[PDB]
């Protein structure tokens, strides 16, 4: 389907970049 | 000489509801959407496809830019955006 991302916070508890991983 | 005992403890119920369904749209305090953060980052990468996909609905810059690495900024994104954040983590973790 796709490469499994994950959440993570950008620096302010207001900000999360979904980071391109590898599942 | 015989007894009986008589007293009518009388409290009032309450039930209150909504008369529309309108977006609401109210100034979405900080702590609210630091609210969505946690909540969000618990729900697993299939529903975070959507999450992002209602946020680049909103920021068409983030959508053309980005369709692999996605920040969702909560503070200046408006509380009819995060109106929808708000009742669909809610219907994830709740039977709603």
């Amino acid at each position: 389907s796709r490469l499994t991302w994950r959440v993570q916070r950008s620096q302010n508890p207001l900000k999360i970049r979904l980071t391109r991983e590898a599942p | 000489h015989h007894h009986h005992h008589h007293s009518h403890m009388g409290k009032q119920a309450s039930a209150s509801y909504d008369s529309e369904e309108e977006e609401e749209g109210l100034p979405m305090s900080y702590d609210e959407k630091r609210q969505l953060s946690l909540d969000i980052n618990r729900l697993p990468g299939e529903k975070l496809g959507r999450v992002v996909h209602i946020i680049q609905s909103r920021e068409p810059s983030l959508r053309d830019s980005n369709p692999d690495e996605i920040e969702i900024d909560f503070e200046t994104l408006k509380p009819t955006t995060l109106r929808e954040l708000e009742r669909y983590v809610k219907s994830c973790l709740q039977k709603k």
